């Protein structure tokens, strides 16, 4: 078969291993998905009837809690949108301490 | 001792025979001068010497060594004393007052307690008892949220 | 090739390949940078290898944080860096105009022309454009309203309107407050500080100083209502002799005597400070604050705190000049000639705590010549973005003050130069008319890009804009919410004269130098 | 087991070696021959470290290339020898050497021993030099218009040709102000006292030359004055601070007061030094070493402005400009070491950076050229072009002779040698004519770069030179016609031509004597 | 140059290393003809191997070779020419030209031969007068690329590859008084055995001052006698350069010891490693000063060097060589050394011999005729020696 | 007392400093998470010379990390014991214009070392660990030793640098 | 500590002083009436034989 070589310009001048996302279909709709999944992760620990959650960090230390800030701190996130949501949550914890 | 390097230099034998006796007498004088003001317990943030411990035991002085550089400040706030950066007998304003100071044991743990009867004080402590470190940590987080509220 | 027969591992691109490579690289850069122009541009997110996040819209940051390994990109980035560090604005238009110039030049070169003809046309067009710009400018008195308009125009292109309205007043007020009617404006007298809380609409200007460190002794007072200020850089720590020295004692009493005697040098200075304080602040009504560029021992701290002195240690060097300018004292390196004339006055001194960090506020100075901009926000990237915007605004206002003139904006000037050059070009002899035409068409890129970003039709909008400015001699630019022609001066859109001058010069020089390259070669050591 | 005599040494000999040497020389010549004349094009080079060099200079092109053939190395070396000797003509020498060595294989392949060719070349070189001296023209060094014309004809080939009026004035002023005669009668024009400073930004038309110096330094303390009208400057080579000795000294103290007394003696020493400086009543102190805080305090009490940690070369230039001399021991300070030839000391800001100007000198012997422009690459090219112009001016001043350019001198020498060859008999006649007819590559290359008919123009020019008084006719490089150089105004120094011819002929002679190559003998 | 080639080559066979060391020994002993001896030895081996392949014992071949060598050496003293019979100058010039032929400086034979003969004659030494001596390699040869080789120059004096110590010093002295020193002029420092211990703090300042004052006193002692030029092998401190700068004198540091020796002997100065005399005190006497007619610093192709002209105690010479590049300059120096050595040998021994193979032809004829009178198996060896010549 | 602060420069210098901090931490009672397990008081006598204690009992080293690469510091952080360093003690194309390259990096380093020396009481010196023959150790280290000396011309600066026939009458 | 001395008589006195110190401690222990001695620190051979 044949190959689709590349597009001239930035697509050729980009470094190896770098990523470039653009447009509604490649940036916005993926950021929304990441944030939705992050929210769904901790949705179940809300309210008096929330269930505890067990997390082991990279040093094999054991956490059992239903506090959202602790859970997010112990998890490690690779997606920038979820990172910004996490920083918003941490700022809220610093400012008030609950919520 | 001096901040700069120091050396004891001796040219006769009387100095050699008298140095240690003079040092011991000086330490005894300092400790008794501290004890004369009426202090019962001495709290220090650093190393203690064997001779100092010997004289403190001789004069019935309770010696506690705690070392965090922050626990010392918290204790100073609790009792009402001011930390002294040199070893000198304290003045009354620098002297703290606490009702009870003792050593106790709780569940295979040796603790030292400074306790008041005052309902106000300056700070307070919460002692948690649990069957699991994870459970105690969770209760600690709940207490933190209550304090923040 | 000749080079290959000598170095088989070399790389080379000859006459046409070099031009193709350069044009392709320039077009590739401009295709990405064209979406930043105007207040309607979009925001780019950049993630580094460490996992950090940077939201940006500035051209220079995008150029130096986008992942590219091209020589022509390196040249253009260096030019943009020079533009930024000299003027402070116009980084995106540089790349846009360079790319358009190269594209238009290649359009005619593809039909068999030689680059030198286009080069001569470029030179003639540049001279005519500079002549026209020299007369199109508007000279004013540079009052507060004009400065507000210029700063708002420069700041509205980075943040939203609500925050821009907050930042404009602070920037203008700081620039006016540190200004005397001579001795051109000297920055480094405005301090930029950032505190991470209390959402950015609380960013403010303080007629005083903010220091990122506080008192170290617990018993020092936390607030002073009327303070004498002493500023010094003398050392109050223990000091050792330059030549090697050692104590030689015989008994414990002699050791005690030496221990006592090894502190008199510093205790003398502490006593001098204490005597001056007791001489000036007789009763317990005023306060005494000491700022030192060097360390302070715990013994000295306790000695000072026993008499109600608020001491700060290890401040930064530029604060030595800033505190002098603000409070009005003298920075001194010795206590031999201490006198009240060396003291300054401050109407309020207090302290704030943010978890593990501490800040000190010096406020209510009589006639301060130095102020501080206090940035606030809930995110590190928010603080960085606001800092870049503040830099842009300060540079714009300072340039507007330094020049006596301001220029209408929104592409009106580009339209006017294009119209003038079109009528000028018949006077030229030879084929340089093609170069003049290419230069004009390159100049017409800014209104096109503005219309495209605002969401209109480029050809129709530009045709309307050129339909005006020809039947009426007004300077006409693009309205970004209706697409109709407008008059920039009446609406309040302004631009800097020096920015346009530097931009024209740099773009023409770089395009002319790029167009004349004959081959690209890498034949050295790997 | 392996019986060897010379381990892994590669030997080559015969006609193959000569053919390879000539081919390598021709390749080196062929790489560069597009960079000659006013219609030259640029080359951009990528260096190992990651920079870019956009240039047109032959030496700059050649020194950034790594080669394996030793003949190429020899040509690369002769390029920089020419560059060091005269500073101009590093492309014509390479082209001429390539042609002179290319016209020899014709006689080598016809079984003629190389020694005859060497003798013919050495015979022709003398007659080249004699003709060049014959056709020279004198120049008056007091004619500023003539000097500007010479410099303009020198720089009409590079990128600064758009600002030739500015460049020529800069170069002339710098050279004239640097010219110096001193003890004895040693006249010199050393150009280590003419500094060049590139500051990106602004516009190229803001480039200038200062009557003084500019340094990247600021006052030590903010309360010092930043603008002085008529300053008295003192320069120091020592540090105004207390420092340890070197005789391995120790101090033994057994009393209370000794520590404080020792600590006080250092301040006493500092005060003594500061007072000793103050006795001369200066306004500016410059030093290459550190300055202590207490010394700063005392100098400010005496209303002095101090500068720390300047480079030795900058200190030397400041001394030569303001008339002061450097002193290491303040105790030996006189009224002679204080320089009063300055006229303004200022400290300004150029884009978030501080600079110090010492200007308005009465009679400076050192100068700083300040260049502004688009970016570092453009400024570097402008710097190289300015160096070319300044060295051309220095050569003109050291030898006031001129010869026509554009190939007129080459064609005149070729005609003279051709006329002289017909009085010779023997086999040397053919190489003797070969070199003379090989001198035409310069006008041929000029015509090719202009883009005209070499076959017609060259023979037309030869026919014109065949007449009697036409030694100044040459080729106009912008159009492609024949013109008398008198009306056009293109002239060049005689030293450049002499060096070019001598280097080319000697390089050809050197490369014609090799017979075999031995490689890989590991020191 | 055969010796250079064989030294640069790396060889593994000891039979070849023997020839390599033979060429090296020839270069050390004479200085000319390091390529002919290798050829002669190899041809001798090749011709003797054939006789050894025939049933001839090697001892007979060895004895025949010894006899033939003795007879050839004896006969060569008949083809001699006494240089005094010929006119001396043209005899020397012809010898130099013949030595320099086949080198990079062949065509410029007359120019370079005149230069070489002038230098050798100027460097002649006055011995016990039993025999005069001509110590070549006392002339300094310098290389600097630039102009054509016909602009290489002979300097009646000396040339130093050194520059003045500081830029504030003068760079030309008309009537030069020269002081050559063999010690450093840095600030003093007590030896390893000595140490300083201070118990009274008031006594530190004067010690610190004396440390710097001792060298200033030495420099004032040196300068009080009118010296204009000071040459030093050791270093000179920044504090100590100022005294020369104010006095208006030139100071040169890091001068090589051999250069200092030649300069001192040429200008009549005396090399001093210390200022002490036969008593306790230190003195410098105007009696131990050299005199020169000019000392200049001259620029050569972007670098600088120092010329000392017209030394009065004796005569000295130097040569500066100009060439296209470094390879050419090195080859010119190597070719000039051979001419210098040949001229030295000719002047020392007033006897010359024709070249071009006449000697070899005559020796071959004579030995071929002489081989018969032996009438033995050494006749074959003698004939082989004659044929291999 | 007698506090000493540390500077790490370059890739190999950063690795060597990380190894030294690891081994000194294991020698003391310090563990990767910044708490204390040691049983001997002699492990805690001089802990303040190398560590700052934060509110809550955690300890942080008195170290500064510098490299002109966004990968070396990330590699140190990813590697064990890299999380104990304070997150703001890091300093991070090669050559822009500006007439001087690295002027902002050196200013950032000076600001960070000033902030670190603010916390200590009676500091005495700087331990600098960098490559010596490297480009970052010679050129890109734009006389950083000189800059430190000018900033503090009274304290010690200890650097761990990676290593004749004529013989007649007279 | 460090000892600096000038004469052999003072040298001999310095040598004797250490034995005098140790024997003084031993006699002080002996004269108290104690029959058993226990220490946390090393007991030398001289002390053991005493
Ligand atoms: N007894 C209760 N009945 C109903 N809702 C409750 C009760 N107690 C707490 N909640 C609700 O739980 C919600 C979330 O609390 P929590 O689960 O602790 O998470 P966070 O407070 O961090 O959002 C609050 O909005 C509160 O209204
Ligand atoms: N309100 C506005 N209406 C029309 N044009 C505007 C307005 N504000 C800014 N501009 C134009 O946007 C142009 C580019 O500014 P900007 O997008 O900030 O990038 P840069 O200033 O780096 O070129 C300016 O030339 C200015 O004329
Ligand atoms: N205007 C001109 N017309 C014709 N020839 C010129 C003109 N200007 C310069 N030249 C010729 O160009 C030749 C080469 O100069 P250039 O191309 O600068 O390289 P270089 O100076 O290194 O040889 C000179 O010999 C000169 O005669
Ligand atoms: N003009 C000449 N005519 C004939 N033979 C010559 C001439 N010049 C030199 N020779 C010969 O050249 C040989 C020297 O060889 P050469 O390589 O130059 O030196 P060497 O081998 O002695 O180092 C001698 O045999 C000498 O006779
Ligand atoms: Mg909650
Ligand atoms: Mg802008
Ligand atoms: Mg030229
Ligand atoms: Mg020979």
């Amino acid at each position: 078969a044949l190959h689709v070589p590349k597009a001239p310009g930035f697509a050729q001048m980009l470094k190896e291993g770098a990523k470039h996302f653009s447009g509604l279909e490649e940036a916005v709709y993926r950021n929304i998905q990441a944030c939705k999944e992050l929210a769904q992760t901790t949705r179940t620990a809300y309210g008096p009837n929330g269930m505890n959650k067990m997390v082991i960090n990279h040093l094999e230390k054991l956490f059992v809690t239903n506090d959202a800030a602790t859970i997010l701190r112990e998890l490690e996130v690779q997606h920038p949108a979820a990172k910004m949501i996490v920083m918003a949550s941490h700022m809220q914890e610093q400012e008030v301490g609950d919520g | 001792i001096t901040e700069t390097k120091g050396t004891v230099l001796i040219k006769t034998a009387e100095e050699l025979m008298n140095f240690s006796k003079g040092e011991e007498n000086l330490m005894d004088a300092q400790v008794k001068a501290i004890a004369d003001t009426g202090a019962n317990v001495v709290v220090t943030g650093g190393k203690v010497a064997d001779m100092a411990l010997h004289y403190a035991n001789k004069y019935n002085i309770m010696l506690v060594r705690l070392n965090s550089k922050w626990d010392l400040r918290r204790l100073c706030k609790t009792v009402g004393a001011t930390a002294l950066p040199r070893l000198t007998p304290p003045v009354l304003e620098e002297m703290g007052h606490c009702d009870s100071v003792y050593l106790s044991e709780v569940g295979d743990t040796q603790v030292v307690v400074f306790k008041h009867e005052k309902e106000d004080g300056a700070i307070s402590t919460i002692v948690l008892r649990g069957s699991t470190d994870n459970l105690m940590d969770d209760i600690e987080r709940a207490v933190d949220d209550g304090v923040n509220t | 090739a000749a080079v290959k027969t000598l170095n088989p591992k070399a790389e080379v691109a000859r006459a046409q390949a070099a031009l193709a490579v350069n044009i392709s690289a320039a077009r590739g850069l401009q295709d990405v940078l064209r979406t930043n122009l105007g207040p309607k541009g979009t925001m780019k997110m950049l993630v580094s290898g460490a996992g950090d996040i940077k939201l940006t819209k500035d051209g220079n940051v995008l150029l130096h944080e986008m992942q590219i390994q091209h020589p022509t990109a390196s040249l253009i980035a260096k030019v943009a860096t020079a533009q930024d560090d000299i003027t402070g604005d116009g980084t995106t238009s540089n790349v846009l105009i360079i790319g358009e110039l190269l594209k238009q030049a290649d359009l005619y070169i593809s039909e068999g022309l030689h680059p030198r003809i286009i080069t001569e046309g470029f030179e003639a067009a540049k001279e005519k454009a500079l002549q026209f710009l020299e007369e199109v400018k508007v000279s004013r008195e540079m009052d507060r309203e004009t400065l507000i308009d210029v700063a708002r125009t420069s700041l509205r292109t980075k943040v939203h309107a609500e925050l821009a309205d907050v930042l404009t007043e602070a920037v203008v007020d700081s620039i006016l407050a540190i200004k005397k009617q001579d001795e051109p404006i000297d920055l480094f007298m405005i301090e930029i500080m950032e505190m991470k809380h209390k959402s950015e609409t609380d960013t403010s200007l303080i007629r005083g100083l903010v220091l990122d460190h506080g008192a170290r002794h617990p018993d020092m007072k936390k607030r002073v209502e009327d303070a004498y200020i002493l500023t010094c850089n003398v050392s109050l720590e223990y000091e050792k002799t330059e030549v090697n020295s050692g104590f030689f004692y015989k008994s414990a009493e002699e050791r005690e005597k030496l221990v006592k005697a090894e502190r008199k040098f510093i205790e003398d200075r502490v006593k001098k400070i204490i005597e001056l304080k007791r001489k000036v602040c007789g009763d317990s009504d005023k306060g005494f604050v000491v700022i030192n560029q060097k360390g302070i021992d715990p013994f000295s701290l306790d000695a000072l705190s026993k008499e109600g002195i608020v001491a700060l240690r290890r401040a930064k060097r530029r604060n030595m000049e800033r505190l002098t300018l603000a409070c009005g004292g003298v920075a001194l390196n010795s206590f031999d000639d201490l006198s009240p004339d060396c003291l300054g006055h401050a109407g309020l001194v207090y302290e704030y705590t943010l978890g593990e960090e501490k800040f000190t506020f010096i406020e209510k100075c009589n006639n301060p010549r130095s102020v501080t901009l206090l940035i606030k926000g809930p995110n590190k990237h928010t603080l960085t973005q606001i800092k870049d915007a503040v830099r842009d605004g300060l540079r714009a206002v300072k340039n507007a003050i330094d020049d006596g003139c301001v220029v209408p904006g929104a592409g009106a000037v580009e339209v006017a130069m294009a119209e003038a050059l079109i009528k000028h070009k018949p006077s030229v002899k030879g084929r340089a008319q093609l170069g003049v035409q290419a230069f004009a068409d390159a100049l017409l890129i800014i209104p096109k890009v503005l219309a495209q970003n605002s969401g209109f039709d480029l050809q129709e909008t530009l045709v309307k804009i050129q339909a005006e400015h020809s039947e009426s001699g007004q300077l006409v630019g693009v309205d970004l919410n209706t697409g109709e022609p407008m008059v920039a001066a009446e609406v309040g859109v302004w631009d800097n004269y020096c920015v346009k001058k530097q931009l024209l010069h740099s773009c023409t020089v770089i395009a002319t130098n790029i167009l004349l390259v004959d081959e690209i070669m890498r034949a050295g050591m790997s | 087991p392996v019986l060897v005599l010379s381990q892994n040494t590669k030997r080559e000999s015969g006609r193959k070696v000569q053919s390879g040497n000539i081919n390598a020389a021709k390749t080196i010549a062929d790489i560069i021959r597009t960079c000659l004349g006013p219609k030259s094009m640029m080359k951009m080079l990528l260096d190992p470290m990651g920079g870019i060099v956009m240039t047109n200079d032959g030496n700059a092109i050649l020194r950034e290339i790594q080669v394996q053939h030793p003949a190429a190395k020899s040509m690369i070396e002769i390029s920089r020898t020419q560059d060091e000797e005269v500073g101009d003509g590093t492309t014509s020498v390479i082209i001429l050497a390539g042609e002179m060595l290319s016209v020899a294989e014709h006689f080598l392949e016809q079984q003629m021993h190389p020694t005859v060719v060497i003798s013919a070349y050495r015979k022709a070189l003398d007659d080249m030099i004699s003709t060049l001296k014959k056709i020279s023209i004198p120049v008056d060094i007091s004619d500023s218009d003539m000097m500007l014309n010479i410099i303009n004809s020198s720089i009409t080939t590079k990128a600064i040709s758009r600002w030739s009026s500015l460049a020529c004035n800069i170069a002339l002023d710098a050279v004239k102000m640097v010219q110096f005669e001193e003890n004895g009668r040693k006249e010199i024009d050393i150009k280590k006292y003419a500094r060049v400073e590139k500051i990106p930004g602004g516009i190229i038309e803001d480039s200038c030359v200062l009557r003084g110096v500019m340094i990247n330094k600021d006052v030590t303390h903010p309360r010092m004055r930043r603008y002085i009208k008529n300053p008295r400057i003192v320069l120091l080579d020592s540090s105004l601070e207390y420092k340890k000795g070197e005789s391995q000294t120790d101090i033994e103290i057994t009393r209370e007061e000794d520590f404080t007394r020792i600590l006080q003696m250092e301040e006493e020493y500092i005060q003594q030094l500061c007072e000793d400086i103050i006795q001369l009543k200066p306004d500016v102190v410059i030093t290459e070493k550190g300055i202590s805080d207490l010394a700063q305090h005392y100098l400010m009490r005496a209303n002095i402005t101090a500068i720390r940690r300047v480079r030795k070369t900058d200190n030397n230039r400041i001394a030569r400009a303001c008339g002061a001399r450097i002193v290491s021991r303040p105790e030996e300070l006189r009224e002679d070491d204080v320089g009063t030839g300055a006229g303004l000391l200022e400290i300004k800001k150029i884009g978030d950076e501080y600079f110090t100007f010492i200007t308005d000198c009465k009679d400076p012997k050192a100068c700083t050229i300040l260049l502004r422009g688009a970016s570092k690459e453009i400024l570097s090219e402008v710097e190289r072009n300015l160096q070319d112009a300044m060295q051309v001016c220095r050569n003109v001043l050291l030898d006031p002779q001129l010869v026509p350019g554009g190939g007129a001198s080459e064609m005149a020498v070729a005609h003279a040698l051709t006329e002289k060859s017909k009085a010779m008999t023997g086999v040397e006649q053919w190489p003797y004519r070969a070199v003379a007819q090989a001198l035409e590559v310069i006008p041929r290359t000029l015509i090719q770069n202009c883009g005209a008919s070499t076959i017609r123009l060259l023979t037309s020019l030869r026919a014109k030179h065949t007449q009697e008084n036409c030694e100044t006719w040459g080729v106009n490089g912008e159009t492609g016609t024949l013109v008398d150089m008198k009306e056009l105004g293109i002239w060049e120094p005689l030293a450049v031509k002499l060096q070019t011819y001598k280097t080319a002929v000697e390089t050809a002679v050197l490369l014609l004597r090799i017979d075999d190559i031995v490689s890989g003998h590991k020191k | 140059d055969g010796a250079t080639i064989l030294k640069l080559l790396e060889v593994e066979h000891p039979a070849a290393k023997v020839l390599c060391e033979l060429a090296d020994l020839q270069d050390k002993e004479v200085g000319d003809g390091t390529t002919s001896v290798v050829i002669i030895a190899a041809e001798l081996l090749k011709n003797a191997d054939e006789l050894v392949k025939q049933k001839i014992h090697p001892t007979s071949v060895i004895s025949g070779y010894r006899l033939a060598c003795k007879e050839a050496v004896r006969y060569i003293n008949e083809n001699l020419i006494v240089n005094t019979d010929e006119l001396g100058r043209d005899c020397l010039i012809n010898a130099a030209k013949t030595s320099m032929s086949s080198k990079i400086i062949g065509i410029n034979g007359d120019f370079f031969a005149n230069m070489v003969v002038d230098a050798v004659l100027a460097i002649k030494y006055t011995d016990i007068r039993g025999q005069p001596r001509y110590p070549v390699n006392s002339v300094n040869i310098l290389k600097a690329h630039g102009r054509s080789q016909m602009e290489s120059m002979l300097i009646s004096g000396y040339a130093l590859n050194c520059v003045v110590g500081s830029q504030g010093m003068p760079k030309r002295i008309v009537n030069a008084k020269i002081a050559c020193l063999d010690f450093s002029l840095q600030k003093t420092k007590m030896k390893l055995g000595v140490q300083v211990v201070i118990t009274d703090p008031e006594k530190l300042d004067q010690i610190r001052q004396r440390e710097s004052d001792i060298t200033k006193e030495r420099i004032q002692k040196i300068l009080a006698t009118g010296a204009n030029v000071i040459l030093t092998t050791g270093g000179i401190d920044d504090m100590c350069l100022k005294y020369f700068v104010e006095a208006g004198a030139m100071a040169v540091r890091r001068v090589l010891k051999r250069d200092l020796k030649r300069i001192a002997k040429a200008s009549g100065a005396t090399i001093l490693s210390t200022l002490a005399n036969l008593e306790g005190e230190e003195t410098f006497e105007a009696a131990m000063l050299g005199q020169a007619e000019e000392v200049v610093q001259e620029r050569i192709c972007d670098d600088e060097l120092i010329l000392i002209k017209n030394t009065k105690a004796r005569t000295s010479a130097s040569i500066i060589l100009r060439g296209a590049n470094d390879f050419m300059c090195d080859e010119m120096e190597r070719s000039l050394h051979d001419a210098l050595c040949v001229v030295k040998r000719v002047l020392e021994s007033k006897s010359v011999v024709p070249g071009g193979g006449a000697v070899e032809a005559a020796l071959s004829i004579y030995l071929e005729n002489y081989a018969t009178s032996m009438g033995s198996r050494e006749q074959l060896a003698i004939a082989e020696f004659a044929r291999s010549l | 007392m007698r506090e000493i602060v540390h500077i790490q420069a370059g890739q190999c210098g950063n690795q060597i400093g990380a190894k030294f901090w690891e081994v000194i931490s294991d020698e003391h009672g310090i563990d990767p998470t910044g708490t204390y397990h040691g049983d001997s008081d002699l492990q805690l006598d001089r802990i303040s010379v190398y560590y700052n204690e934060a509110t809550g009992g955690k300890y942080v080293p008195r170290a500064i990390l510098v490299d002109l690469e966004p990968g070396t510091m990330d590699s140190v952080r990813s590697g064990p014991f890299g999380q104990i360093f304070r997150p703001d003690n890091f300093v991070f194309n090669w050559a822009k214009g500006h007439y001087t390259e690295g002027a902002e990096l050196v200013d950032s380093v000076l600001d960070v070392v000033r902030k670190e020396a603010e916390s200590c009481d009676c500091l005495q010196g700087f331990q600098l660990t960098h490559s010596l023959g490297g480009g970052t150790g010679s050129g890109m280290g734009t006389l950083l030793i000189s800059k430190i000396r000018e900033e503090y011309p009274d304290r010690i600066m200890n650097t761990f640098s990676v290593v004749e026939e004529a013989e007649e009458e007279a | 500590a460090e000892i600096r001395v000038h004469t052999v008589e003072d040298y001999q006195a310095i040598v004797d002083a250490e034995w005098n110190i140790l024997y003084d401690k031993l006699e002080k222990i002996h004269h108290s009436g104690a029959k058993v001695v226990l220490s946390k620190l090393p007991i030398g051979d001289v002390a053991t034989q005493y």
